[PDB]
RNA sequence: UGGCCCUCGAGUGCAAAGGCAGAAGGGAGCUUGACUGCAAGACCCACCCGUCGAGCAGGGACGAAAGUCGGCCUUAGUGA
RNA sequence: UUCUGGUGUCCUAGGCGUAGAGGAACCACACCAAUCCAUCCCGAACUUGGUGGUUAAACUCUACUGCGGUGACGAUACUGUAGGGGAGGUCCUGCGGAAAAAUAGCUCGACGCCAGG
C-alpha cells in the first residue's frame, strides 16, 4: 500500500559515533555473538581488509576440548586472546572498543579485557 | 476564471501576470471549450455575468463546469495619497487568465447551441477569446 | 496442568484441524495484560494506590504507572497524572494465571452466562471484559474501596483470528 | 512492611482447583438448566417466529370449490 | 490496555526559517566545563562591536574504554 | 564455483507488496533461569547457563514487471549576448545553452575484505 521507512536495528544501537571518525574509519573490534558461538573480528579501516580473526570453532583446533561449551564467559576470554597476539605480530595493536547492545559485562567483557592481556591498552 | 470560495485569512501582495508558460490546459470535460489570449485580472463579478449567460440561453439542459479559481488579490486605493498598502476587498478580487488555458465547457447539446451559447459568454469577458473544439 | 495440557491436547487439535506441519508455528499465548484503569476525572490518589494494591494480589506483580498521553481533549485533564495499570505475566506466571480465571473465578460469578459477542481485533488476539461485580481468591471483598472491574486482553502468537478463538476454546476458557 | 513481600501466590497459580470446599469453582449451574425454569424474555419465542404458512394444495376428487356470491 | 496500518504529515521552553529519529526528541543514574589561563587560522562591520574555533597549560565529571562537556538545536532575550 | 555470518565502498536501475523455497555445516525461533545484569509492570526486549524441537515467523535467496523509482530522441518553456516590433502590458528574430512534465525503453542492483560448510 504505502512504503514506510524504519531505521533498521545498527541504526538505533548508536553503532557510529562522531570523535573516533578523526580518522576515515576507526579500528573497530568485531565482537559479535550468535546462538551458540561468538565471532571477534579486529577489522582494519580505510577500504577494508583485517589483521586477524578468529573464531570459537577454530579455537578447537589448536587446544581445546571438543564438545566444549562455547557461550561460556569461560570460552569469551579463550576467543578473545586466540584473535590477539598474532593481530600485534601482523604489525602493531590496531584495535578499539566497538559494541552496541551489550549491557557492559556482556559476553564480550572477556573480549576487550583479553587485547589488555596481548599489548592493546587505554 | 472565477469561483465560489470559503472563508479563510486571504489577504497577500498583488502579483503578476508572467508568460503564457504556465497556462495551456486542453479539452477534458465538455465538447467544446474556449481559451484566452492574454492574461488579466478577472473579477467575480465577470465570471458570474457570464456563467449564467452561458445557461441563460438554455434554461435546464446539460451541466456547466469550472475548471479555474481566482487567488491573487485586488487592492484599491479610496480616493487619499499613499500611507501604506491597499485592503483587498474594496471592490473583488481576480487571478490570471493566460492563453493557452481552458476556461468554459458545453456538452451534452448539439453543436450550434454549444455554439452560441459561448459566445454570449465571450462578450462577457473583458480579454479577447478564442473558439475551438477538440482533438 | 494449564501448561501441560498444551502439548498434550491443546497442540494436538491445532495440528489436524489447521495446515498440517511440524510442531510449532501454532497458536500460543505470549503475555495476559490484565489491565484495571481507573476512574478518571477525579482527581484522586486513593483510587490510584487502591489499584495498584489491587491486582498486585491476583497477578502478585507490581502494577504499572501508565502517564496520560499528550494530547488535547475536552476535558480539563492535564498530562503527568496517572489514570490506569496493567499488569502482563509471561512464563509460568502466565499459564498459571490463566488456569485461575478458568477453573476458579468463574463461573463462582453469580449469574455468569458465557455468551461471548463478536470481539476479535484481526490479528490472533483476544481480549474480554469484567463487570463491577467480579471474584477472584486472592480479591478481598472486606477492605477494598467499591466493587470495581478490569479488562484482561490475552493476545497469542496466531496469525489469523481463526487461530485465536481454537486456542481458548480447547483451552478452557468460557465460550 | 507491605511493601517487603510482593506475594507471588504461587500455591495458587499452579493449584488453580486447590480444593472446591472452601468456594464453589463451578459445582453449580455452568450453563444448564436450575430449576423449573420459568422466564419468558423478549429473546425467547419472539425471536424463533414460529412461520405459519398453509395453502391449498390440487388433490384428485369432484368437489364443487365456489362460494355463492362472486367478487374480484 | 492489547494487536494491526504505524511513512520529517510528531515532538523541539516561547515567533519563525532551516535542521534533527548516527537524534539536541524522551526517560533515568551519576553529576553540575552554565572550567581558569591562552589560543594557529577565519567570518561579520566605515569604525566600535559581534560570531566560530582544533589544539596547548593547570585541575575534575561520566563510561570498561575510545571519548564528550568552556551553558541552554541555532538565530533575539540587549546598550558603550 | 554454490551457500552462510559480521563489517564497508555505493544509499528507493538497489523500495514495497505478493508467491515459492532453504539450513540444527552456519544464522534465527526456541529450552532453562537460585545467580553477574535487566524489566519505574512482565528476563517480551537485554542478559546468563544450555537437552530437545523447529527454521512457521524473522532473516537470507528465487519467481512474479500491481504500487514507487531510474530515464532517452524530438518538441516546448525559460534565458545570456547582439537587434528588431509592440494595445493587454508581453512577445518575435539571429545565435549559445536548453531542464520539469510526459512517451518508448531500462529495471525488481551490482561488488570488495575476512571466517565457517
Amino acid at each position: 500500500k504505502a512504503k514506510t521507512r524504519r531505521e533498521d536495528r545498527t541504526a538505533r544501537h548508536v553503532r557510529i559515533r562522531k570523535k573516533v571518525e578523526g580518522t576515515p574509519e576507526r579500528p573497530r573490534l568485531c565482537v559479535f555473538r550468535s546462538n551458540k558461538h561468538l565471532y571477534v573480528q579486529v577489522i582494519d579501516d580505510s577500504k577494508m581488509h583485517t589483521l586477524a580473526s578468529a573464531s570459537t570453532m577454530q579455537k578447537s583446533i589448536s587446544e581445546e576440548l571438543d564438545y566444549s561449551s562455547s557461550p561460556t564467559i569461560e570460552v569469551a576470554k579463550k576467543v578473545g586472546e586466540v584473535i590477539a597476539s598474532a593481530c600485534l605480530e601482523k604489525g602493531i595493536t590496531k584495535v578499539a572498543f566497538d559494541r552496541g547492545g551489550y549491557p557492559y559485562h556482556g559476553r564480550v567483557k572477556a573480549l576487550a579485557d583479553a587485547a589488555r592481556e596481548k599489548g592493546l591498552q587505554f | 476564471m472565477l469561483s465560489p470560495k470559503r472563508t479563510r485569512f486571504r489577504k497577500q501582495h498583488r502579483g503578476r501576470m508572467k508568460g503564457i508558460s504556465y497556462r495551456g490546459n486542453r479539452i477534458c470535460f465538455g465538447r467544446y471549450a474556449l481559451q484566452a489570449l492574454e492574461p488579466a485580472w478577472i473579477t467575480s463579478r465577470q465570471i458570474e455575468a457570464g456563467r449564467r449567460a452561458m445557461t441563460r440561453n438554455a434554461r435546464r439542459g446539460g451541466k456547466i463546469w469550472v475548471r479555474i479559481f481566482p487567488d491573487k488579490p485586488v487592492t484599491v486605493r479610496p480616493a487619499e495619497t499613499r500611507m501604506g498598502s491597499g485592503k483587498g476587498s474594496p471592490e473583488y478580487w481576480v487571478a490570471v487568465v493566460k492563453p493557452g488555458r481552458i476556461l468554459y465547457e458545453i456538452s451534452g447539446v448539439a453543436e450550434n447551441i454549444a455554439r452560441r451559447a459561448v459566445a454570449i459568454a465571450a462578450s462577457k469577458m473583458p480579454i479577447r477569446t478564442q473558439f475551438i473544439i477538440s482533438g | 496442568r494449564l501448561k501441560t495440557n498444551y502439548i498434550e491436547k491443546m497442540v494436538p487439535l491445532l495440528k489436524e484441524e489447521f495446515s498440517y506441519s511440524n510442531i510449532l508455528e501454532v497458536p500460543k499465548v505470549v503475555k495476559i495484560v490484565v489491565n484495571c484503569g481507573i476512574g478518571d476525572a477525579s482527581q484522586n490518589a486513593k483510587g490510584l494506590d487502591a489499584a495498584i494494591n489491587e491486582l498486585a494480589l491476583i497477578t502478585g506483580q507490581r502494577p504499572v504507572k501508565t502517564k496520560a498521553k499528550t494530547s488535547i481533549a475536552g476535558f480539563k485533564v492535564r498530562e503527568g497524572m496517572t489514570l490506569g495499570i496493567a499488569v502482563t505475566l509471561r512464563g509460568n506466571l502466565m499459564y498459571s494465571f490463566l488456569d485461575r480465571l478458568i477453573n476458579l473465578a468463574l463461573p463462582r460469578t453469580r449469574d455468569f452466562q458465557g455468551v461471548n459477542p463478536n470481539s476479535f481485533d484481526g490479528h490472533g488476539n483476544y481480549s474480554v471484559g469484567f463487570r463491577e461485580q467480579s471474584v477472584f481468591p486472592e480479591i478481598k471483598p472486606e477492605i477494598v474501596g467499591k466493587a470495581r472491574g478490569m479488562d484482561v486482553c490475552i493476545t497469542t502468537t496466531a496469525k489469523t483470528d481463526k487461530e485465536a478463538y481454537k486456542l481458548l476454546s480447547l483451552m478452557g476458557m468460557p465460550f | 512492611k507491605k511493601e517487603l513481600h510482593p506475594e507471588f501466590h504461587e500455591d495458587a497459580k499452579v493449584y488453580c482447583n486447590g480444593e472446591l470446599v472452601m468456594t464453589t469453582g463451578g459445582t453449580k449451574k455452568e450453563y444448564v438448566v436450575d430449576v423449573w425454569s420459568g422466564n419468558h424474555p423478549f429473546y425467547l419465542g419472539n425471536r424463533s417466529a414460529l412461520m405459519v404458512d398453509a395453502d391449498q394444495v390440487e388433490k384428485f376428487r369432484k368437489r364443487f370449490a365456489g362460494l355463492s356470491e362472486i367478487m374480484e
